[PDB]
Formats: structure tokens, C-alpha cells, sequence
RNA sequence: GUAUGUCUAAAGUUAUGCUCUUAUUUACUAACAA
């Protein structure tokens, strides 16, 4: 569907390398 | 003797192999080969697909199908196998047509009957091995009665033996029962009903007994 | 005795077969509307059995007397299990390239699929040229 | 003869079953404590001038290509 | 092979015979020899047909080189 | 037809079959006695025997009627024949 | 007394939603999505568990690929983030019910015990113990600091397909194959009331965030039950749609259901009323039977429905925001009385 | 209602209290003296006694009794339960078959 | 030749068209010989 306001993705590479953690390590200073 | 396999298929062969195709079906070529002991695996299949197989058909082909036919022909050139897919026929009977257009009993028996057999034989190993187990089982067992019954015609009581049992939790039935589970609690009274069934039981006992 | 065995290298592709078959006959239970019996699902489960054989081959799995809906759901039943095939395929081949540590076994096996794949591939590629000329 | 799966081991049996008392490897306790969260010459030629099919994705008929010549 | 090295004259006439006419041959079974790169199939034509293919191939060489 | 029909219309047939031809309760334990007529659960036991033998014999007679090769396999080629 | 009933249904009034429309598509995975989940602490990234085995972890806000983990061997089937504490829990048809953490992307704990491909996972909201449950027809609870199982709730005679942990006393809601649910005294180890009003397998189960009850779903009926007593809520209007494979509830009373038909049920929760079907589209090269959502969930704003088709999409819904009574209302409801549920 | 916050707080405080007793049983348990580290009087009759545990020798097995035994359950499911679906098709429900 | 699986290993539980004769095949089997 190349027309129609659905907006379709073929994605394929992570963005976030398996480094960068999905929930960040709350903490002090 | 033994030797190289080839030949050609006496009706009797082709009957045969037709049987086969029909238990084993039409992708084990192996097996329908080895029941034919002059014709190949390769040699079976071919013929299968070639000449035997009943979805194939061998009718005269309509004018109309002979145009379509010489057209391929002449469109397709001498691609047979294609033609014969397009004409929906095989391909050796079309390339006939297409021509014709342009212009001991021992041995035999003995297959037979071996065939026969095995067709009528189904079943791997384990199967007949354990058939066998238990005929032989059971003739053991008739045999310790016969045993046992003579010794109480002769007047010693001997208690048939326990299976040797397989494992330290291995059950006998009739010990006890097997793991009652008891009917739902009663509703209704069933005393009476308890007392009848119980009675009943024990006459039978007793019957059996004088049996 | 309660010794459940993992998934392991050896022991999971039987594993994930029943594991298939399990969903199938769930899913082909909860649409027959009679409440068929076990015996009855394995008429179901042996089709599908079938079925996958056939997509093996290419050859199509048109059985007749079904109904329009069982088709479907095996039809992608297969699809699903020929995608984890065909990749898992490409996967070895890969790794092979890379010159891992893979059985004898499993080399000769990702052969044969792979080998199935081509030949699939070229006769559909046989009748796309049949299906739109030369 | 072999036979397929129908009706799986039901961990009832097991519940009802007696312990061991084993030490298994992976019950040795790894990682004890739980986080959180905050919250001329070219012209004398003859020439002169996605699809969700695993069997069909051009990865898959270019990888085709590549393994087998 | 071995008959044809007997029987030459026979076997060319067989062959020739075989080209005039025979249009349609045994199927040709196939497997994949692993280079493990690349896996390359191998196409196996049925014997009799093979020594055709041979003989036309040869013959074909020595007349087209010749030419 | 379900197993609803089937059901009413075989309950529907042994009606037929009966047109041909107490409570004491002990709330403390609660045992309902229904003394009832002992001629008449013979009189089931017998039909009820009765039906179940008709319906046994019935299988032996179509059982006794006759491309296959065993026993079981002429009924599943019986089993495909009949669709 | 059917009558008085039907009656009183005519007088009352299902409330107007706005409808869906396919907000975004994204063809992320090579396999079936049949596990999805979504961060309920801060509504950013939603996990998908593909049949590959590879759950991969989605923004919303772009729609792109954040991550992909591959800690499993089978199908994963079902996942499980905490918001309790920052912990991504999966299943496979591999036994394993490993346990993620997100502080490092890795795997931290795996859960020993299930014999046969755990189906679902439950995290418990107000403890650190999560519950189980697969083909072995038992509906496991672990305890996460020490790694074993804690109890086995042993009932169900057949596979459990669902499970949804809550915070009362019924702790479990488990909704299996059998043909039933189960609510469990979980300290007792033992069903304190079972609800067995489905023909079919009951195979998609969900609570419902504000109210304190869960609908469950067989091959057609979606009921809705009240976990409280132990009691029915509300029977509702799929009549003719298919097998039901996922249910999600959104926060405002929009009870998803996903169709083996591939049809997209919407319901709301308080009535049964049929307000949108919605017919999905397949991906261009899919098979006309492969378009079943295997997956659903909305997230913590309940705008925007996420659903793990097999069609290898993830497709993913907006509430209409140009809707209103006129402009797009329900699907007229009625009650249809034909020896009916209502 | 949706559950109230302090009887949720009862019922965690109950259920964690009961897995932690449960936790710290399997723990004591095992063989794995490692594991002791993770853990979180009577009368028989109007008569009165003093119930003891004798400390045993760290040789023999703690508990001799478990052996591993394979035991069927009973189902105890002496309280019956309904399995109660209200339908009742005909018409589709008789013509499909046909095609199913 | 093996896995493997059975077997034995001794003490008495108190009741009143055929039969026949042969010669030949083929198959299978054979830790038996060549």
C-alpha cells in the first residue's frame, strides 16, 4: 500500500546498538 | 543369479507393481522395486508414471486437440515433456501420435506369491515378534494350569505364582482395588442396594467355587 | 521423577514439532463446531502432516472434501513452519560460511533443505516463465 | 508402534510427587538481590542505442544464486 | 560400456538410430555435492542415454574444432 | 441432526417402548429413601438388557454383510467409499 | 422471565466510542508476533515476541527497530515487562521462562520447573513473584529473588492457554484450553471459585484495568467476569465472529478481541456492544488465512492498540479523534433474543 | 469496586508472608548449606508438652524419610461443579457439518 | 559377536479328495565351514 494513510515500515537494524539499556539506572550524583 | 536389471514389463509385473504403488503409495520406489525382483526403483517409477498410473489417459485425441498438438509442435519445438504438460497427456504416447500424424511362469508365480505375501504382511518386527510373545505366553500360562489343575486332581492345592514383579511400586489388582475412587456421596440411601450387590457378589464367588 | 528435559541443539526440532501440532489441533478443535473427538483430530493432524510433505515438494496440497476454513489455517500452519525452516536454512549456511563449530549431521541436513529450497525455487521460477511467456 | 504426542505430562503428578532434595546448578542462587525502578565503434552492435513470501523475498533468490554456482 | 566395446559398429548404428528418433529420455535425478561455500547440484542422466550424449558430444568437438 | 435431536427423539422412541405395557427422607443423615416398586426395576433391568441386546445383535448382523488386504483396512477403504 | 430482562436491556444505552483506524504497520519481524507487550511505566517502547524467537523492542513515537533480544531457542510466546521493577520476563516452547533485565539488555534469571512450552506469563503487581502456566496444565508461581517455583496450582485437566495475575485474594485468573477459568486461593492452593461458561477453549483472557474483572474469550462468546465473588458480569455480542486469539482491554471500557477470522472485534466492556468490526489487510504476498491477529495490547494511554498479526506485522491503531454520535456511530446495537445470551 | 489499597496491603502482606515461610522451607531443605544464608511449643490435648527439634549428626541424612517416591494424586473433587453453556443451534448447526 | 530381555535357583498355611514314498526349487535364517 503505497497510497493510503496506513504508514508501513520494513524494518531491519536496531537503532540502540545492545548497549545503550532499554530502562536507564536510576540514581545518585 | 545376480545381474544387471532391465528387461521389459510382462502384465503380470505390471499388475504387481500397480498393487505395490497402491499399499505404498507413489514416493518409496525402493520398496516397489524390491518387490519386483527383475525391474528397477528408477525403472518402476518411470514405468508409474510413464504408462501405469490411472490418472494418465491414452484416448484419441479430437480434431481440435490435434490442432492444438501440431501447433505446439510448431510453436514448441520437439520440448516433448512441455508438450505433453500443455496437451495434459504423457509425453511418449503424444510424440506417437504426433508422428503418426505427420506421415519362466515359475519365476513369475514365484514373485507372485512371495509379492502376495508380503502385501498381506504389514507389520515391522516388534509387531510380529510380540504376537509371537504372547501365543507363546499364552501357552505357557495353559500349560502351569494344567500343572496346577493336575496337582488339585491329585490332591495338593498349589497357589499359582505372582508375576515377578517389575519394580518395588508394581500393582496387583486383585490385592486390592486398583485406586478406588469412590461414587459421589450419597443422596439418595443405597444400604439396601449395598447389602443386594454385596450378596450377589459372594453367591458368585460361591458359584465360581462349585464351578 | 520429575526430570523435564530442556530444549537443547539435539532434541529441538522434535520439540518444536509437537509443539506445532499442539497448536494446530487446538486451533482446528476450537473451530469444529461438533466437538469431534481425539480420533478425529488425528485424521486432522496426519492431513497436516501431509500437507507440509507436500509444500516439501511442490507439489500443491488440494485435497477435495475439506473444508474452506482447515485449509486456510494449515495452509498457514505451513507457512509459518516453512518460514522458520528456510530461514533456520539460511541461517546454517551462514554460519558454515563462517566455518563454525556444526554437526556433520546438521551440515547434511541444512544440504538437503537447502538443496529442496533450490529445486522449489527453480520450478516456481519454471512456471513464472510458462505463467508469462519467455 | 511410535506415536504422537496428545495429552501432556500434567504437573499434577509432579505436585503430588515427593522432593528430592538435589542441588541442581542453576538453582545455585545467581544474582540474589532484585533491582527496582524510581517508584563509431558503439554503434556497430546488435544493440546500438516487499512481498511477505519467504520463497519469493529477492534476499532469498539472490542468496539462491550465490549458493549454488 | 563393456557391450559397446564388443559391439561397435552396432552400438554407433544404436546411437544413430537413437538420434533420428528418440525424443523424449529417462528423467534426469539430481543431488548437491557440498563445497561448502557453494553446493553444486549434479545432474545424473540415465546410462543409456549417457553414452548418446557422450558420443554426440565428442563427435560434435571434433567436427566443430575441425570446421 | 445433533445430539439434541437424537437425544429427544430416542427419549420420544422408548416412551413408546413404556406405552406398550414414596419419599422418606431422614434429614439428619440425609438419606432420602425412595421406596419404590421392585417388580418395576426388574422390569427395567430386563428392557433396559433387552435393548442394549437388540442394539449388540444389530452391529453382529451388519458386521456379517462382507481393495484392501486386512481386516481393517476393508473398513477404511468402507470409511473413504461412503464419501 | 426472559422478557423483563430483554426489556430492561432495550431501556439502558451503550456509550458511543470513537472508532480505529491502521495507524501504522511495521513488518519488523520473519515470523508470527504472537507475543506483545508494553512498558506500563512510561508508555515509550513496546517488546514483540516473534516465532524466530527474537523478541524485538519497538518505539511507538517513530515505529522503528530499538532493539532486538534473542535469549530463547523456540517461539517466544508470551512476555511480561514489570512496572514494579525493571524486568522483562518471557516464555517459550523451549521450558525456559527466562527472565530479562532492561538495566542491561541481557538475561538474568531462567525459571527451571515447566515440562512442557510454557504458554504464558504473569507478573504479580504487588510482589516480587511472577505465575506460569503451558501444556503441562499447570499454572506455576515463582518467586523471583530465590528462583524457584513457590506453589503449583494443579487443577486444570488440559493446557492454559492464559493466565493474568491480580492483586486481590483470587491472585490468579487462570483461563485454560478446558474448557473453564479459575480463581485461586493461592496461599490455599486451590481454586476458590471456577467459572466454566465457554463451550471452547478458552484462549484469550484479560483484566480490565479500572474494574476489577477479566473477560475471557471462546470460539465466538467473550464473556466478562467480576473476580470479586467469583461471579458473571456480562455475556457478550460475538456471535459470528471467529476464534478469539487475544483480548486486550483498553482503560476506557474498549475491549479489544483479535479474530482467527483476522477481523478486528471492538467492544465495549460494559455492555457487549459490537461498536467496530474491522476486516485487516494482509501484507501484499500473504495467504488469505495467514491475516489473524495472534497478538494484542493497548498501552498505558489506551489511544493507541498494538496488535501481533501473523501476517509478520505489527499493526497498530488510533481512536479516531474527528469522530462523534453522527459522524461514525456504533454498529446499531440490539440485543437478538434467538434463544440467545444476550 | 476495584480492590481498596489497605486490603491489597492485607493481602500481600498475607501471601508474602506465606511465600517467604514457603521460600525459606524449600531452602533450609536442600543439601546446599550455601543456601542456609537466604533465609528470610505445643499441647496434645488439655494436656500440655514441649515439642523440640534434636540437632542430628551433619553426616547422616537430614531427612531420611523423602525418597523420591512416585505418588498418584487424588482428584478430591468431592464438591460437584456445573459445566453450563446456554445454545441451541439447528439450522447452522446442522448444515455445517455437512462442509466440516 | 553383541546390546537387551526372559528362565532356573527347594521346602509343603491347619476346609470337607486323502495317506504315502521320495527327488528338485526358491526363500529365509544361521558367530557353523569356506
Amino acid at each position: 500500500e503505497v497510497e493510503v494513510l496506513m504508514e508501513t515500515k520494513n524494518t531491519q537494524s536496531p537503532q540502540t546498538p545492545l548497549v545503550e539499556p532499554v530502562t536507564e539506572r536510576t540514581k545518585l550524583q | 543369479p545376480i545381474y544387471v536389471k532391465g528387461g521389459v514389463w510382462t502384465n503380470v509385473e505390471d499388475q504387481i507393481l500397480k498393487a505395490a504403488v497402491q499399499k505404498y503409495g507413489t514416493h518409496q520406489w525402493s520398496k516397489v522395486a524390491s518387490l519386483l525382483q527383475k525391474k528397477t526403483a528408477r525403472q518402476s517409477e518411470l514405468r508409474w508414471n510413464e504408462y501405469l498410473n490411472p490418472k494418465l489417459n491414452f484416448t484419441e485425441f479430437s480434431k481440435e486437440e490435434d490442432a492444438q498438438l501440431l501447433d505446439l509442435a510448431r510453436e514448441l519445438p520437439n520440448q516433448w515433456r512441455t508438450i505433453a504438460d500443455m496437451m495434459a497427456r504423457p509425453a511418449q504416447v503424444c510424440v506417437e501420435r504426433y508422428n503418426r500424424l505427420l506421415e519362466l511362469e515359475d519365476e513369475e508365480k514365484e514373485m507372485l506369491a512371495e509379492a502376495r505375501a508380503r502385501l498381506l504382511n504389514t507389520q515391522g518386527k516388534k509387531a510380529t515378534r510380540k504376537i509371537r510373545e504372547r501365543m507363546l505366553e499364552e501357552s505357557k500360562r495353559i500349560a502351569e494350569l494344567q500343572k496346577r489343575r493336575e496337582l488339585k486332581q491329585a490332591g495338593i492345592n498349589v497357589a499359582i505364582k505372582k508375576p515377578k514383579k517389575k519394580y518395588g511400586t508394581d500393582i496387583d489388582y486383585n490385592e486390592d482395588i486398583v485406586y478406588e475412587q469412590a461414587p459421589m456421596p450419597g443422596i439418595y440411601d443405597t444400604s439396601t442396594e449395598d447389602r443386594q450387590i454385596k450378596k450377589k457378589f459372594e453367591q458368585f464367588e460361591r458359584k465360581v467355587n462349585r464351578k | 521423577n520429575e526430570i523435564v528435559k530442556t530444549t537443547t541443539k539435539q532434541r529441538l526440532d522434535a520439540y518444536y514439532d509437537l509443539e506445532l501440532r499442539n497448536s494446530v489441533m487446538d486451533d482446528i478443535l476450537e473451530m469444529m463446531p461438533e466437538s469431534i473427538r481425539q480420533k478425529k483430530a488425528r485424521t486432522i493432524l496426519q492431513h497436516l502432516s501431509e500437507a507440509w510433505r507436500c509444500w516439501k515438494a511442490n507439489i500443491p496440497w488440494d485435497v477435495p472434501g475439506m473444508p474452506a476454513p482447515i485449509k486456510k489455517i494449515i495452509e498457514r500452519y505451513i507457512k509459518s513452519k516453512a518460514d522458520a525452516w528456510v530461514s533456520a536454512a539460511h541461517y546454517n549456511r551462514e554460519r558454515i560460511k563462517r566455518g563454525a563449530h556444526v554437526e556433520k549431521t546438521m551440515v547434511k541436513k541444512n544440504l538437503g533443505r537447502l538443496t529442496r529450497l533450490w529445486i522449489k525455487n527453480e520450478q516456481e521460477r519454471q512456471r513464472q516463465i510458462q505463467k508469462n511467456g519467455p | 508402534s511410535h506415536r504422537p504426542q496428545l495429552e501432556a505430562r500434567s504437573g499434577a503428578k509432579a505436585a503430588a510427587y515427593t522432593p528430592t532434595g538435589i542441588e541442581h546448578a542453576r538453582l545455585l542462587p545467581g544474582h540474589t538481590t532484585l533491582k527496582y525502578r524510581k517508584f563509431s565503434w558503439r554503434k556497430g552492435t546488435a544493440f546500438g542505442r516487499y512481498i511477505n513470501d519467504m520463497t519469493k523475498s529477492e534476499y532469498h533468490q539472490e542468496f539462491l544464486h550465490k549458493h549454488v554456482r | 560400456i563393456e557391450e559397446a566395446y564388443d559391439n561397435p559398429h552396432d552400438t554407433l548404428n544404436r546411437i544413430k538410430k537413437y538420434l533420428l528418433t528418440q525424443r523424449v529420455f529417462k528423467p534426469v535425478d539430481i543431488t548437491m555435492m557440498e563445497n561448502y561455500q557453494n553446493i553444486s547440484p549434479v545432474y545424473s542422466v540415465d546410462p543409456l542415454e549417457k553414452i548418446t550424449d557422450a558420443y554426440l558430444d565428442q563427435y560434435l568437438w571434433y567436427e566443430a574444432d575441425q570446421r | 441432526i445433533s445430539y439434541d435431536q437424537l437425544a429427544k427423539l430416542s427419549y420420544e422412541k422408548t416412551l413408546r417402548n413404556l406405552a406398550t405395557q414414596k419419599v422418606q427422607k431422614d434429614t439428619k443423615t440425609g438419606k432420602i429413601t425412595i421406596a419404590d416398586d421392585d417388580k418395576l426395576v426388574n422390569k427395567l433391568a430386563v428392557s433396559l438388557q433387552s435393548e442394549s441386546k437388540k442394539r449388540y445383535e444389530a452391529r453382529k448382523r451388519q458386521m456379517q454383510n462382507a481393495s484392501f488386504i486386512n481386516d481393517k483396512n476393508k473398513q477404511f477403504n468402507e470409511k473413504l467409499s461412503r464419501e | 422471565l426472559i422478557v423483563n430482562r430483554y426489556e430492561k436491556l432495550l431501556s439502558q444505552r451503550p456509550e458511543w466510542h470513537a472508532p480505529w483506524k491502521l495507524s501504522r504497520v511495521i513488518n519488523g519481524h520473519l515470523g508470527w508476533v504472537r507475543c506483545v507487550a508494553i512498558d506500563p511505566v512510561d508508555n515509550e517502547w513496546f517488546i514483540t515476541g516473534s516465532n524466530d524467537t527474537t523478541m524485538k523492542v519497538w518505539d511507538l513515537a517513530t515505529g522503528k527497530l530499538k532493539t532486538t533480544l534473542a535469549g530463547h531457542v523456540m517461539t517466544v510466546r508470551d512476555v511480561a515487562v514489570s512496572d514494579r521493577h525493571p524486568y522483562l520476563f518471557s516464555v517459550s516452547e523451549d521450558k525456559t521462562v527466562k527472565c530479562w533485565d532492561l538495566e542491561k539488555n541481557q538475561i538474568i534469571r531462567d525459571y527451571y520447573g515447566h515440562l512442557s512450552g510454557v504458554r504464558t506469563v504473569s507478573i504479580h503487581p504487588t510482589l516480587d513473584l511472577i505465575a506460569t502456566a503451558g501444556r503441562d496444565s499447570v499454572i506455576k508461581l515463582w518467586d523471583m529473588r530465590t528462583r524457584i517455583p513457590v506453589i503449583t496450582l494443579v487443577g486444570h485437566k488440559g493446557p492454559i492457554n492464559q493466565v493474568q495475575c491480580t492483586p486481590v485474594d483470587p491472585q490468579v485468573v487462570s483461563s485454560s484450553t478446558d474448557a473453564t477459568v479459575r480463581l485461586w486461593d493461592v496461599v490455599a492452593g486451590k481454586t476458590m471459585k471456577v467459572l466454566t461458561h465457554h463451550k471452547r477453549s478458552v484462549r484469550a483472557t484479560a483484566l480490565h484495568p479500572k474494574e476489577f474483572s477479566v473477560a475471557s474469550a471462546c470460539t465466538d462468546d467473550i464473556r466478562s467476569w467480576g473476580l470479586a465473588e467469583g461471579s458473571l458480569l456480562t455475556n457478550f455480542e460475538s456471535e459470528k465472529t471467529g476464534i478469539i486469539n487475544t483480548l486486550s482491554i483498553n482503560q476506557d471500557d474498549v475491549l479489544f478481541a483479535g479474530g482467527d477470522n483476522g477481523v478486528l472485534s471492538f467492544y465495549d466492556y460494559k455492555s457487549g456492544h459490537k461498536y467496530q468490526s474491522l476486516a485487516t489487510r494482509e501484507m501484499v504476498g500473504s495467504l488469505e488465512g495467514e491475516r489473524s491477529v495472534l497478538c494484542s495490547t493497548f498501552d498505558k494511554t489506551g489511544l493507541r492498540l498494538i496488535t501481533g498479526e501473523a501476517d509478520k506485522s505489527i499493526k497498530i491503531w488510533k481512536q479516531d479523534e474527528t469522530a462523534t454520535k453522527e459522524s461514525e456511530p456504533g454498529l446499531a446495537w440490539n440485543p437478538n433474543l434467538s434463544a440467545k445470551r444476550f | 469496586p476495584l480492590p481498596t489499597k489497605a486490603e491489597i496491603q492485607e493481602c500481600t502482606a498475607r501471601t508474602k508472608s506465606y511465600i517467604q515461610r514457603l521460600v525459606n522451607a524449600k531452602l533450609a531443605n536442600s543439601n546446599n548449606r550455601a543456601s542456609s544464608r537466604y533465609v528470610t511449643l505445643l499441647l496434645n490435648n488439655s494436656h500440655h508438652i514441649e515439642v523440640v527439634s534434636k540437632q542430628m549428626d551433619p553426616l547422616l541424612p537430614r531427612f531420611v524419610g523423602k525418597k523420591a517416591r512416585k505418588v498418584v494424586a487424588p482428584t478430591e473433587n468431592d464438591e460437584v461443579v456445573p459445566v453450563l453453556h446456554m445454545d441451541g443451534s439447528n439450522d447452522r448447526g446442522e448444515a455445517d457439518p455437512n462442509e466440516w
